[PDB]
């Protein structure tokens, strides 16, 4: 809350926040491809998430290339069945590599 | 040019007419016989595949590309006979439509 040019921060209880994975890859997989925003090195390192974001076909327009494409695809994250979380409760999952060649 | 590549594809299936000799001389001859009766043979075939095929599970928001008919009004309908009784393919379609993620 900022009143005149000063900040208050308050704790509210009651608001969630809402997480999910995605295990079936539908939507646009952008790791891999070795942006930041990763845990830091030095474990009492504190960061911020990046934002999430994905980018798609572009179109020849007259003088555009940037026009879109009939085929651009547009993903609603609200549209998958996530979890929301208040203060108390916590979320976990299990994952299973694959058999791969050892490096 | 595109298929399924096999290293044991269905196998070949060939057909000849039996030949059936005209009438032979009366002196034995031991030379091939030259002349034959003319035949010819006709019947039904039939070919059932069995086609297995994946399910689409996709959640794009908004609306995909897909095959229609052309909308304009036209003389002949789409894939379908003439006047004269003539079967008639429009334009080729591929099967690459919908998208998927890369």
């Amino acid at each position: 809350t900022t009143t005149d040019g000063t900040k208050t921060i308050a704790n509210n209880l009651t608001s969630t926040v809402q997480v999910f994975a995605d295990t079936e890859h539908q939507l646009p997989y952008i790791l891999g491809s070795a942006h930041e925003g990763c845990m830091p090195p030095f474990p009492a390192d504190v960061f911020m998430l990046p934002q999430y974001g994905y980018l798609t076909l572009n179109g020849p327009g007259s003088n555009n290339n940037n026009l879109s494409t009939p085929s651009s695809a547009f993903y609603c994250l609200e549209y998958f069945p996530s979890q929301m979380l208040r203060t108390g409760n916590n979320f976990v999952f299990t994952y299973e590599f694959e058999k791969v060649p050892f490096h | 040019m595109g298929g399924f590549g096999l290293k044991n594809p269905p196998p070949q299936i060939l057909i000849k007419n039996t030949p059936v000799p005209a009438d032979p001389p009366t002196q034995f001859s031991s030379q091939k016989i030259n002349s034959f009766i003319t035949q010819y043979s006709t019947g039904q075939m039939t070919v059932e595949i069995e086609w297995e095929l994946r399910k689409e599970n996709s959640k794009r928001w908004n609306p995909e590309i897909q095959y229609t008919a052309n909308f304009n009004n036209s003389a002949n309908a789409q894939f379908s006979v003439n006047n004269n009784g003539l079967y008639i393919e429009d334009r080729t379609i591929g099967t690459r439509y919908l998208t998927h993620t890369l």
